């Protein structure tokens, strides 16, 4: 799975 | 991205996920603590496959997302997930996984819509 998308919310 | 553009993606990228959940605590607790970690470890599972439609893995180096018992760096050296966290790490171009402690878990699904 790629790293971009943060564990924690925006 | 806005929170509700960010739990799309992460919703759309659960469905063509694989999680696994540890069997090893880090440390040593007392049989009423690992029956805590254990009943929060149940409920996550539950969240993961139920809601979420992730795949449960029965193997930790066949996952996308792993779900400790407690945090990494709590893992001693000879511990295989800890082993396999330290090559992971040393590796820039390696297939990634991500390592989650249960607590980071359970934001994490808190975050989601699923307030555990
Ligand atoms: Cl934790
Ligand atoms: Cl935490």
């Amino acid at each position: 799975l790629s790293t971009e998308l943060s564990t924690e919310p925006p | 991205l806005s929170k509700s553009s960010w739990r799309q993606e992460w919703l759309a990228n659960l469905k063509l996920i694989s999680v696994s959940l540890v069997d090893e605590f880090p440390s040593e607790l007392s049989d009423s603590d690992r029956q805590i970690i254990n009943e929060k470890m149940q409920l996550l599972k539950d969240i993961f496959a139920n809601n979420l439609k992730s795949a449960i893995s029965n193997n930790f180096r066949e996952s996308d997302i792993i779900i400790l018992k407690g945090e990494i760096e709590d893992y001693p050296m000879s511990s295989e997930i800890k082993i396999y966290y330290n090559e992971l790490q040393n590796k820039p171009d390696a297939k990634k996984a991500r390592f989650w402690s249960f607590m980071k878990t359970q934001r994490f699904v808190s975050n989601m819509g699923f307030d555990i």
